């Protein structure tokens, strides 16, 4: 019922760890595709754990 | 944004969407034709008279 949710802006993120799990035959995502997500530009970001 | 296998379906529903819009226009366009061909030999023969 408190779920943390941070505010990302202004930044460049973790990109990285996904970006090198890249010659992976295997890729598990379906909002967007893992690849292209280090080629674009996001108005705001959030995250929540 | 999305990869070869997922963007397939977007660009079907695109193309479907797009291809129903032409021919629409182009069927519109055949009546007109006829429409006003009829009236230009009208035309020609009131002037020959």
């Amino acid at each position: 019922y408190a779920w943390n949710r941070k505010r990302i802006s202004n930044c460049v993120a973790d990109y990285s760890v996904l970006y090198n799990s890249a010659s992976f035959s295997t890729f598990k995502c379906y909002g967007v595709s893992p690849t292209k997500l280090n080629d674009l530009c996001f108005t705001n970001v959030y995250a929540d754990s | 944004r999305l990869d070869p296998p997922e963007a397939e379906v977007q660009i079907d529903r695109l193309i479907t969407g797009r291809l129903q819009s032409l021919q629409t226009y182009v069927t519109q366009q055949l009546i007109r034709a006829a429409e006003i061909r009829a009236s230009a030999n009208l035309a020609a023969t009131k002037m020959s008279e």
